[PDB]
């Protein structure tokens, strides 16, 4: 006495199997008369139906291929595998489904971008060697901690206007060291030198190929350079996924907002990318310095970490400045750069990932229910995310499938992909709603009652006036015998 | 401050017109002008491009702006084809200060060819114009060349005029940008002027000196002000040093006689630029100058705990002992740079305390600039701004910077109130705001009979002989005001006789004449001590309202007729800010409990029904006979509320008996309830008890309901207005009066029957004898119904081995099912004194019947048809004998639809008799 396999007036194998997985059709003609051919599965196997006369199809998922999730960071045969299993097959009984688990483990090293800002004021002539050594060792160090490192650099002196500039002698515009009868490069506001690139040797050569300039006042215009390196995306070449670091080098005080009024610059800093096609800050002489608030706002907006690499005599000063720019560290710039390299090492150690699944090629005929077992074995049904993933951390997701009835196509597929990760899990989907017994169909041929029907699964689909088990009776005929 | 029609001035596009503003009040003449700086205007000087200008503007006389012929000379030549000075792109007009006839302008970006070597150096310069003489002034153009000396002094970046004709000037760039202050006597400045001399030296010059290298890049002289801070009667110098002390910022106060440091103020946040603008002014009328210091870029903890940039202003009140009392004001927007410009205004409102304007030039909507006005009070500044002016020009290619420069404390229009001028050099504009006369209005309203009595109906209602109660309302208006104001002001007064009473529910008072709860009148008032007054007589409605506890509120509001109160130029006056535009007062009315105006009730309820039992059917309406009483000081608008069961419906009060009160009542279904609401007096007389006579339908239409009413008495009293909840529960009685009766036809018979012959095997009705039919009726003639009952009926079958009444059949009406215990129609026959015969002595037949539902008054019937066995009477045993055949019927109820209710087993019985006699008796 099945709840729905007989109460629904079940009389055909196709609809008997399509109504619900719990319903199955006993096909053999040898079945003695009794309970319908679609009795409850639990008792239908014994309700006069032989074991070989009935099939109990059940949905299942098969993991054809799988791989250990690249525990260590060494090279692999083809490449590291982040998500397992790799592919699974899923034969789904109409309106049937079950659970399958997918585990993710970050193995790939993080992408990092570093932009090095070099103070080319004349006061730095003795500190130029330290700047170059630090610039080289930044790459030499980070390359040994990751592999997606991109590096670049620019420079700054001060706003090219009076009273900062050396304009007095007509021939000092090309050599502010005219007074000392030496040669120094013409002064500039801010110039972007090398874009973020993986060619470490080119960056080293360009950094070591630098020279100092000279202005008048001790405070420099480093904040303009910081703002321009922050707000200019295409020019600097910031990546949307890498961790952004902005190292800043100096050895003296810094100009702040409203310092430009002395030079006739009263327009507040716009906070927009103003580097033209010549890689120079074209609004240096008409826009004031940026306030600390704007600098912090723009740094946060673009997830740029700011590190001060300053000399001893000013460290305290900039240390205090860090308190007003949360998320920034300070390190002494000297011949021994280990102190300032520890800051970058710690910053890299602070990196964390994100995990989010995807559903790409699923049709509307199928759906998934997600249950995330995140770090610490914390189970939380109803999400597809996980935070705070280091290298080698593991999370998992148990997914319960669901299919509406019997889809219109026999074969399909869908790929589940973690966000950002190139790897994915491909799922092949098939459906077996059709009756295997119906392969022995016989329309209007022998059997039944002189034809007048279609023998499919022990019952003949008789025509009008022939309704019956084998068309031996009519729709409205009764036997008084 | 007038804000709807200020005076707007514009300069040549891109000229920064409005960078620095000031007033010009010539001593010789009477007219006043506005001075506006245009540090980028293009001048007619030979070979000079964007030299800067100072423009004098006429104000009311068509608002024309014309340049001042300060200097018509291009660069001077230190030698043939060897220029001495570089006027082009000098910011002339970047700072303008006027004192009587002395106009002082300065170019901070003026470089000169150093006399010792061909070289540019921004020593800055200034021009001082007296009545007719004009001279050039430049302390920093000295022989102290280079940045290490006064080469980059940029003198004139900030300037001020001392009270005793000493000009103070600030060079932020002197001594490697340490800064410097130069103070010189104007008389010596004009006297020592010599065009052929470029390094003029003044004997009475007060100047600061160079300090250690630790003070480099401090920018002393970024802003300057003057005020006395040592009590010597000579104004001392105040300067802001925005970059001192590791960029914390500082403010220095130097003695105004020998230039010795007096006080140092220090900031607390790095890079806040503490000292961008400073201002000395007494803000509490204590005669001691107070210091206001601006930090436009101060960052403070936000709502989320993160630092946000809002700016700040530090206000340091001076004290006699030499200490200072410091408070702080924070900006109201992010990146608005609040505190950029601080402008003393003087007594903007003549309240007796000086007021100050603080500008946030990048605040407001679209970052068009904003200015806040803070009014001074004793014990410090009113930290809450009183007015906010907003820029009205959108940025063309640069932020308008409205409010970036300000100047006040001069009464340009001569109305007794100082005016303000604000600069919008971003759009190259300057706007003059005129202060409005501040009228302080004292309005006094008083109702002499604060507590009014209806019984005081001594007032004759106009138009009819009827009487009302008249009470007085008095309203007085006195409008004082300083400065030039019209001698007469046309005030408008409006009076509402009953405030509150929301949605215009009801107003219980009306003016004696022209009855209406509102009245307005225009009353002239002259500024003075004449407390002009007026009176009105208002009367309350006896029983036109149903709320006599909430006090009647009288409300008065006055509007000054601004339209006619303006001057000849169209400047309308204003009313003081703190005076309330309305005055409201409370009247009262009392009933009973005179000494206890706060009247306190003590309610009580009781209930006892007379017919506390119901028959679950058609019956008299249920009456509760409720008792309501009170023992408190009263019970206002007393009402009885009764919640009835769904089976009960409201019925009108009982009029049969006069003891019950003649109480009107109504019904409602508020909140899905069933409420009967009646009145109990407004108010109850000394809480006297009352007797209710209300009825209810008590229509019981659900057999599953078990046996109750609830009730309470409430009042409009302000306290203890809810009586104890009192409930009653009536009971249900199953009055299912079931009766069984019957009838027989024919009632008598005569034997032998005419045309009848004896038959041994009768087959039809005629062969046997006459037909006898008995009808039995079971009726539930009661208000209560039963669902199933048992019915009985016994019949006489055979007497003396002979049949008495041969039953032919039994018919069922339908409300019951019957079964016979003995064979019916066994032979299948085609369909003197009288003695009683029946089941007692004769073989008897009984039929058992089960009866189904029988509602209130419903009935069912059972029929029996039989044949009289004639041969039984023709036998010798019964010949010439008359008999009375008897049958009996009985009933017994077993099941009632009121399953929850108790069920009683009720039974009874009756009898039906037929008579048979021998008609043909023997002859006598
Ligand atoms: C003296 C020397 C050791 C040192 C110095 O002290 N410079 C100061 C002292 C001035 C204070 N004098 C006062 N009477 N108050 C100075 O002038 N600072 C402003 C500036 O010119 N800075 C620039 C940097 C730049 O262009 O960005 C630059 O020239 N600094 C030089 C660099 C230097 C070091 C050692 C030898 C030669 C030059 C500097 O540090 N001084 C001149």
């Amino acid at each position: 006495g099945p709840n729905i396999c007989t109460t629904r007036g079940v009389s055909s194998c196709q609809q008997c199997l399509a109504v619900s997985p719990m319903c199955a059709w006993c096909s053999d003609e040898a079945l003695p008369l009794g309970s319908p051919r679609c009795d409850l599965k639990e008792n239908l196997l014994k309700d006069n139906c032989a074991p070989e006369s009935i099939e109990f199809p059940v949905s299942e998922a098969r993991v054809l291929e799988d791989r250990p999730l690249s525990d260590k960071g060494s090279g692999d045969s083809s490449q590291v595998t982040q998500v397992s299993p790799q592919r699974i097959a899923l034969r789904l009984r109409p309106d049937d489904s079950k659970n399958f688990s997918i585990q993710v483990r970050q193995v790939e090293d993080y992408p990092v971008d570093i932009y090095y800002l070099m103070d080319l004021s004349y006061s730095m002539k003795d500190d130029l060697w330290s700047i170059q050594n630090l610039g080289t060792k930044l790459a030499t160090q980070m390359r040994k901690l990751t592999s997606n490192l991109r590096i670049g650099f620019g420079a700054f002196v001060d706003k090219p206007v009076s009273p900062y500039m050396y304009i007095s002698p007509p021939e000092a515009l090309e050599n502010p060291c005219y007074d000392m009868k030496t040669t120094c490069l013409p002064m500039f506001g801010y110039k972007h030198v090398l874009t973020l690139t993986d060619q470490v040797t080119r960056f080293n050569e360009e950094v070591k190929k630098q020279s100092v300039s000279r202005n008048r006042d001790a405070p420099e215009g480093g904040f303009d350079a910081i703002m321009q390196a922050t707000v200019c995306d295409e020019k600097i070449g910031w990546r949307n996924d890498a961790s952004h670091l902005l190292v800043f080098t100096t050895d003296a005080k810094t100009h702040i907002a409203l310092d430009g009024r002395l030079a006739g610059i009263v327009q507040p800093n716009d906070g927009q990318c103003h580097v033209g096609s010549d890689n120079h800050y074209s609004a240096s002489t008409t826009m004031d310095y940026p306030s600390l608030g704007l600098m912090t706002e723009k740094l946060s907006q673009k997830n740029i970490n700011l590190i001060f690499a300053v000399t001893e005599n000013v460290v305290n000063l900039y240390q205090n400045y860090s308190e007003l720019i949360p998320g920034t560290t300070v390190g002494v710039l000297s011949m021994d750069s280990s102190n300032v390299l520890q800051l970058i090492v710690d910053a890299y150690g602070k990196i964390r990932s994100k995990v989010e699944l995807e559903v790409r090629d699923l049709p509307e005929e199928l759906s998934l229910s997600f249950n995330a077992t995140c770090l610490n074995n914390e189970v939380i049904p109803g999400l597809k995310s996980c935070m705070g993933l280091k290298i080698g951390d593991t999370v998992s997701f148990s997914i319960e499938a669901k299919v509406r009835g019997c889809p219109q196509e026999k074969e399909k597929s869908f790929t589940i992909k973690p966000v950002g990760f190139k790897d994915s899990l491909i799922v092949q989907v098939t459906f077996d709603c059709d009756c295997a017994c119906q392969a022995q169909a016989e329309p209007n041929s022998h059997r039944c009652n002189n034809g007048n029907g279609t023998f499919e699964c022990g019952v003949c689909r008789c025509g009008p006036g022939w309704l019956g088990s084998q068309c031996e009776c009519s729709e409205e005929d009764y036997r008084p015998s | 401050l007038d804000v709807d029609s200020p005076a707007e001035y514009s300069g040549p596009e891109g000229s920064y017109f409005g960078f620095a503003v000031d007033f010009f009040v010539p001593s010789a003449s009477s007219r006043m002008f506005l001075l506006v700086g245009a540090p980028k205007a293009n001048t007619t000087q030979p070979g000079i491009v964007e030299g800067g200008q100072v423009l004098k503007c006429d104000w009311s006389s068509t608002r024309r702006c014309q340049p001042i012929e300060f200097d018509a000379t291009g660069n001077r030549d230190y030698a043939k084809d060897d220029p001495l000075e570089f006027k082009s792109h000098q910011w002339f007009g970047a700072s303008v200060r006027s004192k009587q006839d002395k106009i002082l302008a300065c170019a901070p970006l003026y470089h000169w060819r150093t006399e010792m070597k061909q070289e540019r150096e921004p020593v800055g310069t200034c021009f001082l114009q007296d009545g007719t003489k004009t001279v050039e002034y430049a302390p920093c153009r000295s022989q102290d060349i280079d940045a290490d000396g006064q080469g980059f002094c940029q003198g004139g970046f900030s300037i001020d005029f001392t009270k005793a004709d000493r000009v103070l000037l600030g060079g932020p760039g002197s001594f490697y940008w340490q800064g410097q202050l130069i103070s010189d006597q104007v008389a010596e400045i004009v006297s020592k002027y010599d065009p052929n001399v470029y390094s003029i030296k003044y004997n009475n010059q007060l100047a600061t000196r160079t300090a250690q290298a630790i003070f480099d890049d401090s920018y002393l002289g970024y802003s300057v002000a003057v005020g006395d801070f040592n009590g010597d009667g000579i104004d001392d110098f105040v300067s802001g040093v925005p970059r001192a002390a590791r960029t914390l910022g500082m403010v220095y106060i130097y003695d105004g006689k020998n230039m010795s440091s007096l006080y140092n103020f220090t900031g607390e946040q790095m890079a806040a630029y503490f000292g961008f603008s400073v201002a000395a002014t007494d803000i509490n009328g204590d005669d001691y100058a107070d210091v206001f210091i601006g930090a436009p870029l101060f960052m403070d903890r936000g709502s989320d705990g993160k630092l946000q940039e809002v700016g700040q202003v530090s206000v340091s009140l001076q004290r006699a002992s030499g200490d200072f009392q410091t408070t702080k004001l924070n900006g109201f927007e992010v990146f608005a740079r609040f505190g950029s410009a601080i402008a003393p205004l003087g007594d903007l409102d003549q309240d007796g305390f000086n007021d100050i304007a603080i500008a946030a030039p990048y605040g407001g909507e679209d970052k068009k600039g904003i200015v806040y006005i803070f009014n001074g009070r004793s014990t410090g500044l009113n930290a809450v701004p009183s007015q906010i002016l907003e820029g009205q020009w959108a940025a063309r290619s640069m932020p308008p910077s409205f409010g970036y420069s300000m100047k006040g404390a001069t009464d340009i229009d001569k109305n007794g109130y100082p005016d303000l001028i604000v600069g919008a050099f971003g759009v190259d504009r300057a706007i003059l705001y005129r202060a409005r006369p501040v009228i302080t209005v004292n309005a006094g309203l008083e109702v002499y009979p604060s507590i009014l009595n209806q019984d005081n109906k001594t007032c004759s209602l106009p138009g009819t002989a009827l009487k009302v109660s008249c009470f007085n309302v008095r309203f007085c208006l006195k409008a004082d005001g300083k400065g030039v104001l019209p001698r007469k002001l046309n005030f408008q007064v409006e009076l509402l006789l009953d405030k509150l009473k929301q949605k215009g529910a009801i107003r219980r008072a009306l003016f004696l004449y022209s009855r209406s709860p509102s009245h307005s009148k225009n009353m002239t008032i002259s500024r003075g001590g004449l407390m002009q007054c007026e009176e009105l007589i208002a009367y309350l409605r006896e029983s036109e309202f149903r709320d006599k506890l909430t006090p009647i509120t009288i409300f008065m509001e006055y509007r000054l007729d601004y339209r006619t109160a303006a001057d000849t130029t169209g400047l309308q006056p204003i009313l003081n800010q703190f005076t309330p535009a309305n005055i409201s007062r409370q009247a009262h009315i009392l009933l009973d409990c005179g000494e206890d105006n706060v009247c306190k009730p003590k309610l009580e309820v009781s209930v006892d029904s007379d017919q506390k039992k119901i028959y679950i059917g058609d019956d008299n309406p249920l009456t509760l006979i409720v008792k309501a009483q009170n023992q408190g000081e009263g019970a206002y608008e007393a009402e009885l509320i009764v919640s009835i069961p769904l089976q009960a419906d409201f019925i009108g009060v009982v009029r049969n008996n006069e003891a019950l009160a003649r109480l009107s009542c109504a019904f409602k279904t508020e909140n899905q309830t069933r409420q009967v609401v009646c009145d109990l007096g407004n108010p109850m007389k000394a809480g006297t008890q009352l007797l209710a006579g209300l009825r209810f339908s008590v229509h019981q239409q659900s057999e599953m309901d078990t046996s109750k009413f609830d009730l309470q008495i409430q009042s409009s009293n302000l306290f203890d207005k809810v009586s104890p909840v009192v409930s009653h529960k009536v009971d249900l009685a199953v009055l299912a009066a079931v009766e069984i009766r019957g009838v027989s036809s024919p009632d008598h018979v005569f034997l032998p029957i005419p045309n009848w012959e004896h038959k041994e095997n009768p087959e039809t009705e005629e062969d046997v004898g006459p037909v006898v039919q008995h009808i039995y009726e079971l009726r539930n003639n009661g208000p209560s119904s039963f669902s199933k009952a048992m019915l009985h009926l016994q019949w006489p079958y055979k007497y003396n081995n002979n049949t008495l009444l041969y039953i032919l059949h039994y018919d069922i009406d339908g409300p019951m099912n019957c079964t016979s215990d003995m064979e019916i129609n066994p032979l299948r026959i085609k369909i003197g004194d009288i003695h009683t015969l029946g089941c007692g002595v004769a073989q008897c037949l009984k039929i058992v019947c089960q009866v189904g539902r029988l509602d209130r008054g419903k009935s069912a019937i059972l029929y029996v048809k039989s044949l009289l066995w004639t041969e039984t009477f023709m036998n010798k045993e019964n010949q010439n004998h008359s008999y009375s055949l008897k049958s009996s019927a009985s009933f017994n109820v077993i099941e009632f639809p009121y399953k929850n209710l108790p069920i009683e087993d009720i039974t009874n019985s009756t009898l039906v008799t037929t008579n048979v006699t021998w008609g043909i008796q023997p002859a006598p």
